[PDB]
This record gives structure tokens, C-alpha cells and sequence, in this order.
């Protein structure tokens, strides 16, 4: 699970 | 910085 | 009585080109007769006029390249509501929803957005005074990209309204928004999310068009602007029935872009990630780059709104806006970055998908 900060912040599942 | 692949970006960040 | 309007930001003005806006229920034949009346009365006074385009779909009107000396006379024509002088604009799940991108040229063969984006034949850019496709590719990447995309399953339709220097016109965007409306009437589809990652000075006509398109059931998402100013002084950001997006960084702080940064005020609806946004780089087919601005912020909201509408297609524009607000992270942004009086007016909301 290496998700970019922006995708993490908006709540996208990795 | 421009990364030629998605994997390149992942080793950097 | 008819009124004349021109961009308050003097460098952004484009004299000699005018948008003649007519009264709401004016027919195409009436508009065409009015442009010919203007051409005949001008020639009678020894003036050379060229009708560049006649608007129909959103606003009854026409575009005319002529001398200002004719404005007092043009204001006397029948059906005329107002006349606006052309000005410059600058670059700043989801399956059953189509995303329209009014921006620069895009690199559709990029391994991130290959298949997802349909490059329309539409092109309306002012002349310049890889890097030419740079802006549009990244935003197409943020919206639906294979690896770094928000709404991976969403399909896009791209329109060119910004040149290699990332510059467009009010009229260019007007013709663009009119084209979307016509495409929808000719071949209707489902929910539509129109992204406008551009901004100029407050424009009566650009706002009026954004209001008609919104009233027609189309979702319009725009950038707040990168001028560290009140978003109500910029168009399309100031158009009330639109989703105006400001940018924030990883540390829940508004984005600073040199001496400037994100816009604010009562016109901004919410904020979204805008500093260090990884996406498609037009340099090579597999290339990635980190960009910033209220464009990247709007692109996240365009992705969220696509996913939300794909899941609930019957939603009204007012209902979707409530969903965007309801699911947003509340009271996280450092109010102390904005001017003292703007704090109470600026909504402390950061866009987020439902859990
Ligand atoms: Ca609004």
C-alpha cells in the first residue's frame, strides 16, 4: 500500500 | 523532477 | 437599457473583439438579422466589421471584430441585453459519467490516460506571443489515470481552449461551453461533469453561460484561481451555481505558489489537495510529474463528483453539493493564512470520498 498523499487524503482505498 | 515510470516515482517517494 | 462591460484587469483586456449578448428568448434568425443590421449600419458609417461566430444553445448573441467607435450604435440595436469586450483566461468508478475538459491540447496516447480520453475536433485558441500538452495531460491524469487517478473508471472528452502558453479567451470558452451543450442535444448521454481549470477577470457573459449550463442539469467544476485573492473577482470562479475549488497542501495549509497562492472568499465551495500532485507527464508515454494549483484541486473534486454521480445518477445539482460538503473533512485548514475578514466567509472544508 503505497498511495500518494492526495489520494490518501481524499480517502481512496489502496 | 520527471519520472520515466510509476515504479521510479515509488523508489523516490 | 443595454450596458457595456470590459475586464477590470487592464492587461487581460482584448480590444476590438466584442460579445454582443441579446435577450434570453431571442431566436437564431433574430440574432443573425441583428448582426446583419449592425454590419449594414457600420458600413454606412464607413466601418469594416466581421462576424466571427453566432451564439445559440446557452445565450442568444454573436461575436464581432470591430472598432469601439461603433459601441454606442451597437448598444442601440434591438434585443441587445449587454455587450462584453473579450478578455484573456489562463491555465491554473465513474463509468456512466462523462468528464468534459476545457483546457490545452492533451497527450491521449499516454499509458496512464490511453483509451479513457476522447480528443474532440474542437479547437479555439488565441495566437502565442510535450510542454504544449503538459497542463491538460496532468489534469486528465488526476481525474481518471490508471495509477494516480481519482476516478479511474471515468471517461473523458477534451476540448482545446488554451494555447501552448496556457492562454485562452472568454469567447473561446463561450464557444466551447456551447459545443458541449450541442453535443449533448445531438447525442444525449448520462450525468456530465465539466471541468474548467482556467480563470480570467470577473465576466458577466462567462458567468451567465455557466449559470444556463448548470440550470440545464450539467455539473460545472472550476479552479478558485492562483492569485491569493477573493475568488469573486475571477470568472468562472464567481458564477454562483458552480463548484469553485481552492487548493490545500499535505499539512492542511492553503497552497502558496511563489508570491501568490490559492484564492478564497464566499465564492469558494470547498478545497482539495493542490500541492505535490503526481500525474501524467507529456514528456514521455509512461512519464510522471508533480504539479500544483487550483486546477489540480478542481481535478480531485471532478473525480469525486464523477464517482458520486455514477453511484447516485438521479441527484440534483443542489443535492450533489450537499454530498460534497457532508463528506468533506471539517475545520482542518489553518484559517490564519487567509486575510482576517475572509476567515468567516471562507469554508473550512477538504473534499473526501464517502467511507
Ligand atoms: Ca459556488
Amino acid at each position: 500500500c503505497r498511495l500518494p498523499w492526495n489520494l490518501q487524503r481524499i480517502g481512496l482505498p489502496c | 523532477t520527471v519520472f520515466t515510470s510509476w515504479e521510479e516515482y515509488l523508489d523516490w517517494v | 437599457t443595454a450596458t457595456f462591460h470590459r475586464c477590470a484587469k487592464d492587461p487581460w483586456r482584448l480590444p476590438g473583439t466584442y460579445v454582443v449578448v441579446l435577450k434570453e428568448e431571442t431566436h437564431l434568425s433574430q440574432s443573425e438579422r441583428t448582426a446583419r443590421r449592425l454590419q449594414a449600419q457600420a458600413a454606412r458609417r464607413g466601418y469594416l466589421t466581421k462576424i466571427l461566430h453566432v451564439f445559440h444553445g446557452l445565450l442568444p448573441g454573436f461575436l464581432v471584430k470591430m472598432s469601439g467607435d461603433l459601441l454606442e450604435l451597437a448598444l442601440k440595436l434591438p434585443h441587445v441585453d449587454y455587450i462584453e469586450e473579450d478578455s484573456s483566461v489562463f491555465a491554473q468508478g465513474g463509468s456512466l459519467v462523462e468528464v468534459y475538459l476545457l483546457d490545452t491540447s492533451i497527450q491521449s496516447d499516454h499509458r496512464e490516460i490511453e483509451g479513457r480520453v476522447m480528443v474532440t475536433d474542437f479547437e479555439n485558441v488565441p495566437e502565442e506571443d510535450s510542454k504544449c500538452d503538459s497542463h491538460g495531460t496532468h489534469l486528465a491524469g488526476v481525474v481518471s489515470g490508471r495509477d494516480a487517478g481519482v476516478a479511474k473508471g471515468a471517461s473523458m472528452r477534451s476540448l482545446r481552449v488554451l494555447n501552448c502558453q496556457g492562454k485562452g479567451t472568454v469567447s473561446g470558452t463561450l464557444i466551447g461551453l456551447e459545443f458541449i451543450r450541442k453535443s449533448q442535444l445531438v447525442q444525449p448521454v448520462g450525468p456530465l461533469v465539466v471541468l474548467l481549470p482556467l480563470a480570467g477577470g470577473y465576466s458577466r457573459v462567462l458567468n451567465a453561460a455557466c449559470q444556463r449550463l448548470a440550470r440545464a442539469g450539467v455539473v460545472l467544476v472550476t479552479a478558485a484561481g492562483n492569485f491569493r485573492d477573493d475568488a469573486c473577482l475571477y470568472s468562472p470562479a464567481s458564477a454562483p451555481e458552480v463548484i469553485t475549488v481552492g487548493a490545500t497542501n499535505a499539512q492542511d495549509q492553503p497552497v502558496t505558489l511563489g508570491t501568490l497562492g490559492t484564492n478564497f472568499g464566499r465564492c469558494v465551495d470547498l478545497f482539495a489537495p493542490g500541492e505535490d500532485i503526481i500525474g501524467a507527464s507529456s514528456d514521455c508515454s509512461t512519464c510522471f510529474v508533480s504539479q500544483s494549483g487550483t486546477s489540480q484541486a478542481a481535478a480531485h473534486v471532478a473525480g469525486i463528483a464523477a464517482m458520486m454521480l455514477s453511484a447516485e445518477p438521479e441527484l440534483t445539482l443542489a443535492e450533489l453539493r450537499q454530498r460534497l460538503i457532508h463528506f468533506s473533512a471539517k475545520d482542518v485548514i489553518n484559517e490564519a493564512w487567509f486575510p482576517e475578514d475572509q476567515r468567516v466567509l471562507t469554508p473550512n472544508l477538504v473534499a473526501a470520498l464517502p467511507p
